[PDB]
């Protein structure tokens, strides 16, 4: 794999990407936080091949957390084989064993929607081990279901973990500050006002005026949302994904196309953001259309 | 029986708890204001999302969920009738904090004297929270929540909920409720005012440093080092700045609201605080007495016993911003 | 396209939105034929009236990831991993890639949709469908075995707008789902034509639409408490007249007491006079 | 049976118009209305053949679950076997006789969680989605060879009570699938007075007693919040004690005042002995 | 092993380290409470070598409590064999058997994030037995799953226990005060003020002016944090672990490095910390850059 | 078993120990209800030998309850063999059986931390027999797991039950219904203002006035605890055993030794107690230091 392969279709600046790869080599654990629709899931599979430098999915594992996800499934626990119960080494436990075989090559474990599941319960023993300075046999730990103290589990040094956490829901947030220290948090923005996003549109037979008009609209729109941090922080603001997909047929992005998409998706979305003000909903809708 | 206009009272609680337009509501009485705060306040939380705390559940189910407890499993022999004892984490809004809101709304609706709109809208909201379980509220429940894992916003409405429950009295009927006559008693009004200033001064007087200071008597006793019999003396507030220190004692009195004799009994406490207090910096020593008045504000200064002391009042019922302006005007004179 | 009481624009909108985006939520009050819309619509997209492709389920608060996708459940001998329907269903559509298989989701609002779907909450989006985006599930013993939604799959969810829950709002799922409102359609000729094609009186039909619309506008009057989402549907009128009993005010008045009155009670709770007024309004 | 029923004839006839079409129904009312006896006679009325075999009855509670109701695994001497529940057995029995209407009684339905018990089936019981078209594989039905569908003949009755103020608003699940009917106590009804006048009761004693309870039922419903229309007392207690062989009398009434109404009146108010003492003494004379 | 080797790099005052030994040796069970990043995990492995006087891990055991540890895992529980269950002595029971094999040499059992789990549930019978007074054969007690033949389990005197309760999660704090008497709680400060912290940076090619500039700012922030108690208490104040790491390659500390720290880790932390006004965030973030 | 050895060292007034012996012969089911650190566990071991009048371990049994403790272990239950299930007589069942042989001799069962487990879930059916009046073979019952009804169990009259319950948690406001009927609660004072506690310090070379100064602080502070009911009742107040411990060397009491206790036990305990008002913590901490 190579760097330039990713950047061709990526709307995020390279400078942030350099910051991303810089920390991850150091901290070995990262979390990318932004609103939905900015390619967190998109980059994460790409970024892995960058860090390894080779397109190996064997070395990469990608999972999505949720409420009913637990230490027993993730790490270790007793589960039914059949008539007889057995201890089933979870996916993360097995992932490290593969990585142990190949210490040189980096192995990556990717957690989508991390903030949902109770991470404190899930990681558990891992919460201490995963830190960059504590990896290796020297900090070996026995697990809950380990037969004895001698059976011990150590995270390899090579492992890199990437977590994806939306900023739309304040209920589900990584409030456990001890857990926050392990992860280096990298905010991501929609990146409307970028050449790469614009070049993709112009590449898709788009008017230079209409594209630039659109960028002002969303950028100003997001700025209004970020202002009222009491109700809605910057994390809530709209992503670029609604505009990204759906143009595969070859339809040029005219104003008629824009008027359609806002009607179906953004309009009701705005209603919840501004429940009390119908005028404010009507104001911003009309601003895009006019 | 004249008292402060009720709308202004709510602002004093804001500083009291340390954290909107009140012109919209037409009901002068307090519970109309406070009920509207909660009824509207709940809506802000719901938009962002209510607190969801993972409560572990250990129950007997037809399958494996999370971690099986081997001990309880075999002892109940649930394996044979296709059941297991397993511990797992249902994600609910059934927290103690959220139950208080729903239980509180019942009391708000049950209050006999209330605006029709307020009671109507909440009953929908009461209906809108089906999963949560009603509770019979006591202060001990609020006491348990002093940990404050919840956000800063949650603590605001709960602080209101603490106010309402304590200031709720059963009225004409066994079921319904009646609001407390908060205004008439000075003591709760007084503790509010002392608390109102103490947290208020932290906000606005960023220039100065403000702390409540405990003081120890200059006395020595042959009998006891403890001096337990001697009164405990704890300042209401001290607002120290590099150029000058200042100690304040403020209280709410009904007689002083009348424009005759004057109630300055608290002053006896104030001087004695000045004497036992010795400043290491030795910049200056100043004193203030401030009381609530309704009609107008008057400021005086004194040079009493070699100390520079001010007695002043504030025209409550005027306007909340000018009152906010009024205090900053006040303290600047004496803080010098 | 004949007995549907919704305008042709909405159904024409839906198929273009659905085929492109591949996920949609049809939200409206009860009694607007959400089921009949979806079931008819599914047969259009396949092009054949084949129900085996189509599967419908009705969510409820107790439904869980154990049932939907995967789960550990007991056989007669003991415990095993039992494939939930959607795991079972996508495998079925994966069997035949060319044809279009449909999954219908009723009573979606009740359950914590994130909790149920879990892993597939990412996978369902149209771009992220295929082996490249596959993931091992929670209960999969080995990472190598994975689950991926195929491109052929299309998902429809039917949501009641009249039971708002101030518990969980997810705007990320809203990114996956393209939301479509449905109006009751009293104004539509197609509903009126059916009544006129059931030997109804012309004035009675015109009087009927005015009666419901005046109430419907009242329901949408106070946006704060209630909205267009609450307003009454037409479907109560569809049933019960296929025996041969043509419409009459007596039959309508029966429905007023039979069906509408609890709804009114439910909606205008602790307001007898307004129910008494609006109930009596229809009878007049 | 029709004259034997004490409730208005209009209510009796009206229900069958609802049930035949809707196929799902719930009666919410005070205790002591003959709700159990009502449904049975009404169930026999719909079939017309007075067959108890067609009708099956179940009483819900919080523990009642999908395994009891539908299907589950039960222990053998060694191991365990799949064990058909009531409703699964019930419908398959009715499947043989399509023309024959079969009725199912779920008592104290509001106590249990409908979702928890039914599960999958909760949509299949709604009349619009019925029959082989809407077949679904069951939770423990490992194979896809056989699916569970309730045939059209099935009618579902739910017995719920409006007695308790502790009960909050009804579950949303119920409201969609069920038609809600309230049954009056029926004191005013002639059929109840002819059930006392046939037993040689004095018309004054009869009419006074009917007037006596009506004033009581009106006052208990006067309360807006705590005691509603549903609280008001039913008539079934009056049946109990007369047709065994003992004639009506004020002393027989006096026992019943102490028997049920006096503790019942305590339950509803549960606050004031004087107000209870007023009514309890007033009922006697 | 001796104090000289361990305290070469450690940023803690000597005062606590000996004071720790004063309370521990008499009391034998302690908890060190501080925010994450103050070396709680770091010292604990080192302390084991002092009291034993030698660097041996065998007399040491290290574990972490993840809100799913149980008495079945800690002490005595039932595990599946191929077809049927058997009774398994847990790690702690296994640990005491080794420790009571020789009373002379001290044995340590270490519990990270001890505050999380419901400790009363896990320890059970031990909650009495851990205490210094009630040790030895005199206070032997029979366990839950003990055999009918009388066999009793007693904490040997040589055992010393250390707990690591982070101060971030207030909810997950010891409110079972009966248990809080068994332990002696030793507060650990962030560790900024000490010169022993300062020397570590200066030895790694750092200017004292830049160091003294940095440390001045942190205490102001922690003072700003220390002032509040409603949400952000005294304990939340920032640790020094962030600054420890990432300098091994030879990269000297400068504002570029500090700027990476401030934007990347601390700045997300601050907005979560305050989450009332952004103005408070921008001031203090900019202070560090200034 | 002479009283002078037993009761002289004890801090409690002779009034309470005698009263304890009265109800214990009468009712035989007794609960000592007080905060931690008043010797609840301490006294019960001595009292058992007092009533029997001799030091015999066999006649006396000790247990601590916790959530995992159950009927199946306590009384009777089935423990799996390699595959098969064997019934096993539990402790309390086995304990009484010894008492049957020697009916004259008094037998004692000691239950620490009783509130944690529900009495019904553990005792269950035997709560019927456990009652003081309904003892002896007349009220015999056949057990749940008995193969036949012929086999029966009756609580012999000779056994007396002692249960130690701590009023240290808020949850215990809802006391279990089972305890109140069957047990006789006794309140145990903290026991600072007592003669024997004072003389113990004086015997360990302590200044009398400083001790009297200390007691007034504890007596004064504990009063502040008792006045509140919402957060801290009378039952929460400090016990007298922090100071008892730690003097086995002979180290004299002083402000430094006091400060060791204050910083390491009582100061952070107060942080948990008086969270809402940090200054209220400051108010007392400085008071004790003086
Ligand atoms: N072609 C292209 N698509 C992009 C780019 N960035 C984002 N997208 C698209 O936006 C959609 C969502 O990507 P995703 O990472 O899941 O966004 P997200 O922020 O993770 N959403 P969520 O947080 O809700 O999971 C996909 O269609 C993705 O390909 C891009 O740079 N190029
Ligand atoms: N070199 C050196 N590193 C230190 C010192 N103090 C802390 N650290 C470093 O800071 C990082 C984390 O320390 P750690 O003990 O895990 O803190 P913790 O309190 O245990 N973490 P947590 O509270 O999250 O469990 C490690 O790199 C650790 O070595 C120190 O004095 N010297
Ligand atoms: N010498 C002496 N020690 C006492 C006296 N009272 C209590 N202690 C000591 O206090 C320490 C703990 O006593 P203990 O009974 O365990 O208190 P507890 O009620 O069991 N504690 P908890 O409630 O937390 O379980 C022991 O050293 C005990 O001997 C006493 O009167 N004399
Ligand atoms: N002919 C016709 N029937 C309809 C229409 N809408 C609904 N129905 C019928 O109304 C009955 C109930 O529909 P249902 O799905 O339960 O209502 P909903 O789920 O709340 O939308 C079925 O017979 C529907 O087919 C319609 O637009 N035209
Ligand atoms: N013969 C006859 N008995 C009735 C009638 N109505 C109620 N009953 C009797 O009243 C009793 C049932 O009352 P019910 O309310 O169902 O008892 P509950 O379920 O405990 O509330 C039985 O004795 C019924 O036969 C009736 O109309 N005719
Ligand atoms: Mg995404
Ligand atoms: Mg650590
Ligand atoms: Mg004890």
């Amino acid at each position: 794999y190579c760097l330039e392969d990713a950047l061709n279709d990526l709307f995020i600046p390279e400078t942030t990407i350099e910051t991303i790869l810089k920390r991850l080599t150091i901290k070995k654990n990262i979390i990318l936080q932004g609103p939905p629709g900015v390619g967190k899931t998109f980059v994460a599979r790409r970024l892995a091949y960058l860090l390894t430098g080779e397109k190996a999915p064997q070395r990469v594992n990608m999972v999505q957390f949720h409420q009913s996800y637990s230490y027993e499934d993730f790490i270790q626990g007793y589960r039914p084989n059949g008539v007889g119960f057995r201890r089933k080494d979870g996916i993360f436990y097995n992932f490290c064993q593969q990585a142990k075989e190949q210490p040189e090559k980096k192995y990556i474990f990717i957690i989508d929607e991390i903030n949902r599941a109770n991470l404190s319960k899930v990681f558990g023993e891992v919460m201490m081990l995963m830190e960059h300075d504590k990896r290796g046999e020297n900090w070996s730990v026995p697990l809950t279901y380990s037969e004895n103290d001698e059976e011990r589990f150590y995270v390899p040094e090579n492992v890199y973990i990437i977590g994806l956490m939306n900023t739309a829901d304040r209920s589900l947030a990584v409030v456990d500050y001890a857990l926050r220290r392990r992860f280096s948090f990298i905010d991501i923005e929609p990146g409307f006002d970028t050449p790469q996003f614009r070049n993709f549109l112009l590449n898709k037979k788009a008017e230079p005026s209409f594209v630039e008009s659109l960028c002002q609209k969303m950028n100003e729109l997001n700025q209004e949302i970020s202002k009222e941090a009491t109700i809605l922080g910057k994390g809530f603001r709209i992503g670029h994904s609604y505009f990204c997909c759906g143009l595969e047929d070859g339809t040029s992005p005219d104003t008629q196309w824009l008027n359609e998409i806002v009607m179906t998706d953004i309009a009701p979305l705005l209603e919840e953001y501004f429940f009390d003000d119908p005028y404010k909903q009507q104001k911003w809708t009309n601003k895009l259309l006019g | 029986q004249p008292v402060i206009p009720v709308r202004n009272i709510y602002y004093m609680l804001t500083y009291a708890w340390g954290y909107a337009n009140l012109e919209a509501i037409p009901g002068n009485n307090l519970l109309d204001i406070l009920g509207y705060v909660l009824n509207k306040g709940v809506l802000q939380l719901s938009r962002r999302g209510l607190e969801l705390d993972y409560n572990p559940n250990t129950e007997i189910i037809p399958g494996i969920k999370g971690r099986i407890e081997f001990a309880k499993t075999i002892r109940g022999f649930h394996l044979n009738h296709g059941k297991t004892v397993s511990t797992f984490d249902m994600l609910n809004e059934d927290t103690l904090a959220n139950r208080i809101i729903k239980s509180t709304l019942a009391i708000l609706i049950k209050h006999e004297k209330l605006n029709s709109t307020i009671r109507d809208e909440a009953r929908s909201l009461y209906r809108k929270l089906p999963g949560i379980s009603t509770l019979h509220l006591t202060p001990q429940h609020f006491s348990y929540l002093n940990g404050g894992k919840n956000t800063r916003y949650y603590k605001f409405v709960i602080s209101v909920c603490k106010f309402i429950v304590n200031n709720s009295i059963p009225g004409q009927n066994k079921g319904h409720y009646r609001f407390y006559d908060f205004e008439r008693n000075e003591k709760e009004m007084s503790l509010l005012y002392q608390k109102f200033l103490y947290e208020f001064c932290r906000r606005e007087l960023t220039s100065a440093n403000t702390t409540r200071s405990y003081l120890k008597w200059d006395a020595s006793s042959i009998s006891d080092q403890s001096l337990n019999l001697l009164p405990r003396m704890e300042t209401d507030i001290t607002i120290r700045s590099s150029e000058k220190i200042l100690i304040v004692d403020a209280k709410y009195y009904k007689s002083i609201f009348s424009r005759e004799k004057f109630h300055s009994q608290n002053l006896y406490q104030l001087m004695n605080y000045l004497w036992s207090l010795k400043p290491e910096n030795g910049e200056n020593i100043g004193g203030l007495l401030i009381y609530p008045h309704v009609d107008t504000a008057v400021k005086h200064r004194y040079k009493i016993n070699g100390f520079d002391i001010g007695l002043c009042t504030v025209n409550l019922g005027q306007e909340w911003p000018c009152i906010h302006q009024e205090l900053l005007d006040i303290f600047d004179e004496y803080l010098k």
